[PDB]
């Protein structure tokens, strides 16, 4: 009984996540997703201007 | 001779108890081998974990 839980802590040592960094770069990765389409609408209203040219 | 028996089991399950526990095919208790060295440095210097056989 002592072997049995101490192997179960053993391999949750090993496979289980790290939650705070995950939620951490969770909302990282989503405040810079919104950004990133920013600059996709950015980069597509680059061209627009040559009509002005004409 | 009674307390013999009992002197000879508990010195039996003393090696049941040493043997058998072991992580991931290895152990720093039954005396198999003389130290494990994990990992301390990215340069790959190991932190050695002398066994003590039990």
């Amino acid at each position: 009984g002592k072997l049995q839980d101490s192997l179960d802590a053993g391999v949750g040592n090993l496979v289980d996540a790290d939650l705070a960094k995950e939620s951490a770069k969770l909302q990282s990765l989503q405040t810079k997703q919104q950004l990133g389409v920013q600059a996709l609408s950015i980069a597509n209203q680059t061209p627009q201007t040559i009509l002005s040219l004409f | 001779n009674a307390l013999k028996a009992d002197f000879e089991s508990l010195r039996d399950q003393l090696q049941k108890a040493a043997t058998n526990a072991k992580f991931n095919g290895v152990s720093l208790a039954d005396g198999s081998t003389t130290k494990l060295s994990f990992l301390a440095n990215e340069d790959g210097s190991n932190f050695t974990v002398t066994a003590q056989t039990l």
